């Protein structure tokens, strides 16, 4: 399974999340930032490792990361 | 002479090649009426090439066993004409390019959008400083005696 | 430990087909490996190479078994220009009759293949006269090959293990290395070439039964011992001197002539005797530099700390390198992987020039493969240095304890270091293009006096020097009246300059405008390819675009299509890029080499002079003139002895272009159209009682370019080979 | 400011009361202390031995018994025996000479470097001042501001000595100042800078 | 060179030439990028088929007319 | 000229050289050059065949002369020797 990691950067914008294209992210409450709130990755047994969260993250430099892993059903996408 | 060469104008095989030229020329000459239009132009290509080797034998050209001139370049003054005079032609006129484009580059970047002007070339700002590459070598050098071509390594980035 | 591999979990719990190759290509990486530590991975590293050294010893054996037994040496002993030698016998049943015809060469009673290594002609300088010789020779291989898997056994077991400690002792490797290894096995050799081969040159026969009677010299060691050494040099080898018989021999062992054998066209065997004994000398005093248990010797550590210029220049100097050296195998295998294809490139182009085995130099097909062959072994070597320099950055490089040394300044100064090549590189290909289309337009528009032709002064200036008079400069050996001249006048260079103004031989060949030309080719070659390792090798901890990169390790597909797109930003990837250029410039070395040759040997070096300065000359008079013999091989009337070899050709060809298909197109078409065909099976009547145990899959990213690359790679070796090879013997033999 | 180039300013590390300090040090080689102490050492072993060698250079040569060059000749000879002023010297093998003057030097340079004491390093006492003349500081620095001079006057003496044989193989110092005296407006420099 | 490689590369060497010109006060205002994929691949099999054609008309054209 | 002669004097000098010139420069740089890995010599790291021999370098000379020294500068004095005599005879060598 791969590996998805939240840093202390995040400005709580939710882009990530809405991104995701099988649920692994979600929002937590926080009080870090201004927006009270920041990105959490509970569910990484169902991550293909798209970075498409990666792709709608605005700071520089990135505050979500992915590190791609062992390989699974799960994670190769197979429907077979 | 030098590295086992011969003057151009001392060589049978340059002259051999020169006549066989000539004799290939001739004999598409030999097709047409002699007023007709390709008739004169085959003449004049004829005139050409015989002045061709007659300026590169009297030019001081060494040939070589092929009876083809070759150059030297080793920096022996019977033949700078070959290679150090058209080099410093080139260099001034690079130098000349590169100036005047740098200093365009540094006048229009003071604006509110400096990439505006660079798609766009301001003509009357480009006219005044175009004629300036005249003088490169003293300007170039004046700014590098004066630090003002070079930006120290500390203040470099994006 | 559940399944294969074992020595992954991670690949084992793999359910796809994607475990399979995985577990192929990750075995040999020890450091990737589940629970693996510092002392084992020494441990087997030591096995490993005692295996190798087992293989090493077996191929040997085996070319000395069959060339004995279907091989015709004592035949190509008395009549070596004319007769062809035997590889081995072929046995194949696929072939018909005109096949077994054509293949039956050489004397031999059946179908054989004709051998280009050289074995013979070096098996014979060194003394072997007779099948019984090889026979003893293989045996002993073959016992040698049995030791050394023995003694891997043995240091893999608990009472015999060595400890982390012993293999990190420098000083005493070092000194053990230089004295024994290099030192040593130099004075045997030297040895066997006066007791047994040189001998052997004059007529007399040395074996281990009578070698204890017969003298090497007739004073025997009274004038080593003495110090009357002269005495050892004093009757050389007569100009008349017919290798294998006394015709003409003379009596001593220890000789300076210089120049050739003027028979057989190699370097006198009293010249390399010589050589070896110096060449000892000097490796058994350099052993001698290291401290180990004595009280004497120097410290490496200690000679690094002292090294720094005290104008601050340089930062630290050289403090802290003995740790990162001695801490990091990678560092040590860039090194010596540097060292070794510096050295095979200075092989190949030694050996052109001077040979040193008998009647080697007229058998020009064996010289052309051992040249192509050994430059594209050193191409490969040179890349792999750069590849484990790069590893060496991303794996055990630890800045903290290199603070402000020379390798952290290299990494602080990469933007001028990369740029700078860059231009050269540009400044390069720009002027020598241009001059070649040039001479292409002009040669193209009927006036060929109009070319630039650019004289290559300085090389000829040093050929001069050297001693050659073509090009009419008075300059040092090729000068009569100076220090130089006088001081080697009656030592070695009577028969050094009869060599070199010998218009025959490769010794120092008369160049011109081509060469001049291909030379900067090469440079151009060079510079680029340095440009991709090198900025493969300062950037792979990180850049701008991604300034984490050390974190994902040496090898890994992308970053996705974020920040514009990140395809192609691993260092393996600027290795991949880099092996194609190799591959280029390698091409064009092997190319003019073979040119110049070629026409050398045909009488007729003007076509090479007037052809090699336009690229329509290289086309036309290279690729399409010497490929005529090559393609009949076999055609509608029949066949001939080349038939294998044109076969061979289109081979090649066809897996060069195979490799296309991997490199253009990627993996997310044939995922897709696997899913379909996985549809299709498992609905198929009579064909669906049988299932698949691992999920078929598409290549991986980085695994399809490992392949692509190695099908371009084999298909450019195998057709370039099969051209040489036909091209020359066709003509020659 | 420098005495050296006048107008020009002091380094930073210069300035001090040296035996010979003008302000020169263009390339600063002089910035650590320690550097500095052995520099002033090294200088005044140049300056002696070119002292002691400029009349070594000028006597034979104009005794008639050959230029400095022509003297080590014979060394290069297989048979080759030393004469000095005519008399030939029976030791004259060049096994013995390379010998015994390596196994003498050695030790009496080894001697001189077991010496701890930097100010007493450049200038020793003992039996290397017989008649004695350190009785008087002030005469004492004159001196040495004399001796430095005549030092750094012979060093470029003897490096004119070696570019001029160079320029004219063969021939000797006084031979070239008597071709200067010959011909002063003919036989100068100027021919072998702008060489024909 | 287009149609084996990737954009990734040629960005980093493009900041080391970067670094150059702001070395000496020539860096432009339109910031210099590499290709995008997609023109990477536009690029590469645009060159193949020219060169690969005109190669052909090359060899037809000048054999017909010699030879017929 | 005479073997018996050269090589015994010219062990004798090598000796000579060893014992009373530079004996202080060599027992004084020895002594700040020590091989070590990580900090730590080969033989407190591990290695038990690293240990230094302790039997044959005491000596009861009265600066601390002993075997190995006696090998090292006769090994000087043997090399110089012939190459002094071979260079007789007949040799233009370095
Ligand atoms: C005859 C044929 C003999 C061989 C037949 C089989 C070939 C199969 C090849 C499959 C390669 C698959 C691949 O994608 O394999 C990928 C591997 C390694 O990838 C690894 O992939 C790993 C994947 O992780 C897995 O493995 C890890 C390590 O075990 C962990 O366990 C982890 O949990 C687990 O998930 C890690 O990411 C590693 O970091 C990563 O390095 O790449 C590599 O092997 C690359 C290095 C190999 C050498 C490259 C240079 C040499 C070739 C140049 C051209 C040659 C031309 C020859 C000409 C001859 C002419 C006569
Ligand atoms: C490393 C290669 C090298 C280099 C750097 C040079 C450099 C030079 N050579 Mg050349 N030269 C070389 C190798 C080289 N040479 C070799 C190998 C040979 C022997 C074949 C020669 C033979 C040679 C001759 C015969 C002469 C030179 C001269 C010169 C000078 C011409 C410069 C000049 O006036 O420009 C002009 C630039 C401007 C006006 C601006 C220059 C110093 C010339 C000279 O006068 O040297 C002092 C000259 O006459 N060279
Ligand atoms: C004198 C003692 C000695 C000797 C002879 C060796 C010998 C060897 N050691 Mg070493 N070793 C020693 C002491 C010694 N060791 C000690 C004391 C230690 C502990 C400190 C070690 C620790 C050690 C390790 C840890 C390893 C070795 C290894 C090796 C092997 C290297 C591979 C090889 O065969 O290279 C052969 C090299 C040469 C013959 C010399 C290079 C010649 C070059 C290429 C030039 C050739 C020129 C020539 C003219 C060409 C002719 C060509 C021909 C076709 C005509 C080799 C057998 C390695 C190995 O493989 O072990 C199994 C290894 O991993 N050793
Ligand atoms: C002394 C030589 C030496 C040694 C001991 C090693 C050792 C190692 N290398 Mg290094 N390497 C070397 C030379 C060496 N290398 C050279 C010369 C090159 C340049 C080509 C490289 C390039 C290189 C790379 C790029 C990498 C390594 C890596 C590795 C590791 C092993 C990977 C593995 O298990 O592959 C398993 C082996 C295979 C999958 C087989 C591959 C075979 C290729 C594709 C060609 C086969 C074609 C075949 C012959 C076709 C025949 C056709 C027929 C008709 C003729 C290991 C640390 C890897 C590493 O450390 O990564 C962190 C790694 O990525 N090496
Ligand atoms: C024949 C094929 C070919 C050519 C010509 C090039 C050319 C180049 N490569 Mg590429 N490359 C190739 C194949 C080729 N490559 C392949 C197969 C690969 C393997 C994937 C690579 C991988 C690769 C890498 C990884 C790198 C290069 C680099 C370079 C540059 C080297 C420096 C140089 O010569 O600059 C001189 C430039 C040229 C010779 C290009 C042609 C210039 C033309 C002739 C100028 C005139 C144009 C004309 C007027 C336009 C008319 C058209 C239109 C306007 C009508 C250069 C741009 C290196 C680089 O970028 O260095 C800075 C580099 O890093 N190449
Ligand atoms: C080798 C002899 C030598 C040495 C070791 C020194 C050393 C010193 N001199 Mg002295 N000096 C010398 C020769 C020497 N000098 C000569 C020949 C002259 C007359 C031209 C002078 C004139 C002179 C003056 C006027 C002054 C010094 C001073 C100094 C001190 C500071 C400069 C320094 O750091 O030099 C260190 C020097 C070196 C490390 C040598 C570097 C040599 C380079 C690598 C090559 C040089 C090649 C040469 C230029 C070739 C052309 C020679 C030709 C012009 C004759 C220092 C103690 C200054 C001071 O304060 O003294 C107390 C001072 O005021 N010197
Ligand atoms: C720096 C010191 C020095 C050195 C190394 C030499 C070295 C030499 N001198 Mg010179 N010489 C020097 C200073 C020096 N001289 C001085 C200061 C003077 C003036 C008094 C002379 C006066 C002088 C004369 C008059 C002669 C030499 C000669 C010689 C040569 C033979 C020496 C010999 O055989 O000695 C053997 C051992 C002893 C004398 C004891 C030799 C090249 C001779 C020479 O070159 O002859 C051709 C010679 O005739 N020298
Ligand atoms: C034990 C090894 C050995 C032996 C038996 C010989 C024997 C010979 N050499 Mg060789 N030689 C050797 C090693 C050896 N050499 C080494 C290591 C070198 C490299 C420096 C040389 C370099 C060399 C040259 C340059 C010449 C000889 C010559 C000779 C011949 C005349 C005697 C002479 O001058 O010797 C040479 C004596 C030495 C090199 C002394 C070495 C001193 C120490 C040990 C090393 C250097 C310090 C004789 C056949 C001469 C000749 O005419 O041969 C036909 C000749 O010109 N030799
Ligand atoms: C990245 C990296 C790496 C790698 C590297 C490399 C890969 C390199 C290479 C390099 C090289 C590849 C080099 C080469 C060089 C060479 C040289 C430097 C040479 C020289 C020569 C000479 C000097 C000569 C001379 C002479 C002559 C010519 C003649 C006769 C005489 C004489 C001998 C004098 C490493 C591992 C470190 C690690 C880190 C990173
Ligand atoms: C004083 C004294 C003494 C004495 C001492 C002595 C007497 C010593 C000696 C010593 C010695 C006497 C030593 C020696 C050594 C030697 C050596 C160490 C050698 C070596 C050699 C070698 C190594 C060789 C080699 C070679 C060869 C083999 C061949 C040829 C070549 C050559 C030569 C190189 C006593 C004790 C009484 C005490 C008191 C005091
Ligand atoms: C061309 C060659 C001619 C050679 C002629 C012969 C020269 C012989 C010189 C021998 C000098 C021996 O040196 C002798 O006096 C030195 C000076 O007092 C002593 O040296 C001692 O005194 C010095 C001066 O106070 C101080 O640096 C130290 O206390 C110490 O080095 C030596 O310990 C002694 O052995």
């Amino acid at each position: 399974s791969h590996s998805v990691k939240i840093y202390d950067t995040c400005i709580g914008c939710t882009q990530c999340v809405r991104a995701c294209p099988t649920d692994v992210l979600e929002m937590i409450p926080w009080d870090g930032c201004k927006a009270k709130q920041i990105a959490s990755a509970p569910r990484t047994e169902d991550c293909v490792g798209c970075k498409r969260c990666e792709s709608a993250c605005p700071t520089d430099f990135l505050s979500v990361r992915v590190y791609l892993g062992p390989e699974t059903t799960r994670s190769m996408a197979l429907s077979y | 002479d030098i590295a086992g060469l011969t003057p151009c104008k001392d060589s049978k095989a340059f002259a051999k090649r020169e006549k066989q030229s000539v004799k290939k020329l001739t004999s598409s000459l030999k097709k047409y009426a002699p007023d007709s239009a390709p008739a004169l132009a085959i003449q004049a290509t004829i005139d050409k090439t015989k002045r061709r080797f007659e300026n590169y034998g009297k030019f001081g050209l060494l040939c070589g066993s092929d009876g083809l001139p070759h150059l030297i370049v080793s920096g022996d003054q019977r033949h700078w004409g070959e290679f150090i005079t058209p080099g410093v032609l080139f260099l001034y006129i690079a130098g000349w390019i590169g100036w005047v484009g740098r200093s365009y580059l540094i006048a229009v970047s003071g604006e509110k959008k400096p990439a505006m002007r660079e798609i766009i070339i301001d003509v009357e700002l480009a006219s005044k400083i175009i004629p300036r590459g005249f003088i490169w070598p003293v300007a170039a050098y004046r700014e590098w005696i004066n630090g003002d071509l070079v930006v120290d390594d500390a203040d470099i980035g994006y | 430990e559940l399944r294969f591999p074992r020595f992954s979990q991670g690949l084992a719990q793999d359910p796809t087909t994607r475990r399979i190759w995985f577990g192929i290509a990750t075995a040999h990486d020890f450091e990737s490996h589940d629970d693996i530590t510092e002392e084992r991975l020494y441990q087997n590293i030591f096995a490993s190479h005692f295996g190798q050294l087992a293989i090493i010893f077996l191929w040997t054996s085996g070319n000395l078994f069959h060339v004995a037994w279907q091989g015709n040496f004592e035949s190509w002993i008395q009549d070596p220009l004319h007769v062809r030698p035997i590889a081995h016998a072929i046995w194949d049943p696929h072939f018909g009759q005109p096949a077994v015809e054509a293949f039956t060469r050489g004397g031999a009673a059946g179908p054989v293949n004709i051998a280009y290594s050289g074995v013979y002609q070096w098996w014979y300088t060194i003394g072997l006269r007779t099948n019984e010789d090889l026979y003893t020779g293989a045996l002993f291989l073959l016992f040698l090959s049995t030791l050394s898997l023995v003694a891997g056994w043995l240091h893999l077991q608990p009472k015999w293990k060595p400890s982390l400690s012993w293999f990190k002792n420098a000083e005493s490797r070092l000194n053990h290395h230089l004295s024994g290894l290099f030192g040593v096995s130099s004075l045997a050799w030297t040895g066997h070439l006066v007791h047994v081969a040189i001998p052997a040159s004059r007529g007399e026969y040395v074996r281990w039964n009578n070698f204890l009677d017969v003298l090497p010299y007739p004073q025997g060691l009274g004038p080593l011992l003495t110090g009357q050494w002269n005495l050892y040099a004093q009757n050389p080898d007569s100009s008349n001197h017919l290798f294998g018989t006394a015709q003409g021999a003379g009596t001593a062992i220890l000789t300076l002539l210089g120049g050739f054998h003027p028979q057989t066209q190699s370097l006198w065997l009293t010249d390399i005797a010589h050589h070896h004994l110096a060449i000892a000398f000097i490796f058994l005093i350099a052993g001698h530099m290291y401290r180990t248990n004595f009280g004497i010797g120097h410290s490496i550590k200690d000679l690094l700390e002292a090294h720094t210029p005290p104008g601050g220049r340089l930062g630290r100097g050289h403090k802290g390198l003995y740790d990162t050296i001695n801490n990091s195998i990678h560092f040590q295998l860039g090194l010596a992987l540097a060292s070794l294809g510096v050295i095979t490139s200075l092989v190949a182009q030694h050996m052109y020039s001077l040979p040193a085995y008998a009647f080697i130099a007229q058998d020009f097909t064996t010289q052309a493969a051992l040249y192509t062959h050994h430059q594209y072994i050193a191409g490969f070597i040179m890349t792999g240095a750069f590849a484990h320099g790069a590893i060496f950055f991303i794996r055990d490089y630890n800045p903290e304890q290199n603070e402000d040394n020379v390798l952290a300044r290299m990494l602080d100064h990469k933007e001028a270091i990369i740029s700078h090549l860059s231009w050269a590189s540009l400044f390069l290909g720009f002027h020598t293009l241009g001059l070649y289309v040039h001479n292409d337009v002009m040669l193209a528009f009927g006036t060929p006096e109009k070319q630039i032709l650019i004289e290559p002064i300085f090389a000829q200036w040093i050929q001069s020097a050297h001693g050659k008079t073509t090009y009419g400069f008075d300059i040092l050996l090729s000068s009569t009246n100076g220090p130089a001249f006088n001081a080697g006048r009656s030592l070695w260079l009577p028969g050094w300059l009869n060599a070199v103004n010998e218009n025959s031989n490769s010794l120092f060949l008369t160049i011109g405008p081509g060469d001049f030309l291909v030379h900067h080719a090469i440079a151009l070659g060079l510079h680029t390819t340095t440009l991709i390792l090198v900025k493969g090798a300062l950037d792979a901890r990180g850049s701008k675009l991604m300034p984490d990169k050390k974190d994902f390790g040496y090898s890994f597909p992308c970053d996705g299509p974020g920040r514009g797109g990140t395809c192609d930003i691993s260092a393996w990837d600027a290795f991949y890029l880099a092996v194609f250029w190799m591959l280029n410039t390698i091409g064009w070395v092997t190319f003019y080499w073979h040119w110049k040759h070629i026409t050398l040997w045909q009488g007729n070096v003007s076509q090479f002079n007037e052809s090699s300065t336009y690229l329509m000359g290289w086309l036309r008079d290279y690729l399409w003139l010497n490929s005529s013999q090559l393609i009949n091989g076999y055609n509608p009337f029949g066949m001939n002895s080349l038939s294998v070899w044109a076969w061979m050709f289109l081979f090649g060809h066809l897996v060069w272009a195979t490799g296309f298909m991997f490199l253009i197109s990627w993996r997310g078409y044939w995922q897709e159209l696997i899913e379909t065909l996985a549809w299709a099976h498992e609905r198929t009547p009579l064909a669906n009682l049988i299932r698949w145990r691992d999920k078929p899959v598409a290549l991986s990213i980085v695994q399809a370019r490992l392949v692509g690359l190695a099908h371009f790679s084999v298909g450019y070796i195998f057709t370039y080979a099969a051209f040489l090879i036909a091209s020359t013997s066709g003509k020659f033999g | 400011s420098a005495e050296w180039f006048p107008g020009q300013p002091r380094p930073a590390h210069l300035d001090g009361s040296s035996p010979g300090d003008f302000g020169f040090d263009p390339l600063g080689l002089a910035t650590v202390p320690a550097n500095f102490e052995r520099f002033k050492e090294s200088e005044i072993y140049h300056c002696r031995w070119a002292m002691l060698a400029v009349p070594g250079v000028l006597l034979p040569e104009a005794l008639g018994l050959g230029n400095w060059v022509k003297a080590q000749e014979w060394a290069a000879i297989p048979g080759g025996q030393a004469t000095y002023l005519g008399n030939p010297v029976p030791w004259g093998n060049l096994p013995t000479i390379l010998a015994i003057e390596f196994l003498a030097i050695a030790f009496a340079e080894q001697q001189r470097t077991m010496e701890k004491d930097p100010e007493k390093k450049k200038y020793p006492g003992g039996a290397f001042d017989p008649l004695g003349f350190s009785k008087d500081p002030v005469k004492f620095e004159e001196l040495k501001l004399k001796e430095i001079k005549n030092g750094r006057l012979a060093m470029l003496a003897f490096v004119g000595f070696v570019v001029q044989q160079s320029a004219y193989p063969g021939t000797g110092p006084l031979e070239n100042l008597g071709s200067h005296l010959a011909d002063p407006w003919h036989n100068n420099i100027g021919d072998i800078v702008i060489p024909r | 060179m287009f149609l084996f490689s990737g954009r990734g590369y040629w960005q980093e060497l493009i900041e080391s030439i970067v670094w150059a010109h702001n070395k000496l006060k020539v860096a432009p205002a339109t910031q210099p990028r590499a290709l995008s994929i997609i023109q990477g691949r536009a690029v590469g099999v645009t060159h193949y088929l020219l060169g690969g054609i005109a190669t052909t008309w090359a060899f037809f054209l000048a054999r017909i007319i010699a030879v017929g | 000229l005479e073997p018996s002669v050269v090589i015994s004097l010219s062990t004798g000098l090598s000796l000579v050289l060893g014992r009373f010139v530079f004996f202080n420069f060599q027992r004084e740089n020895v002594a700040k050059q020590v091989p070590a890995q990580n900090g730590k010599t080969h033989f407190d790291a591990g290695d038990v065949r690293a240990k230094e021999f302790a039997g044959i370098l005491k000596s009861n000379d009265p600066v601390g002369f002993n075997i190995v020294d006696v090998l090292a500068w006769g090994s000087i004095g043997h090399i110089v020797a012939y190459y002094i005599l071979a260079t007789t005879s007949n040799g233009y060598d370095p």
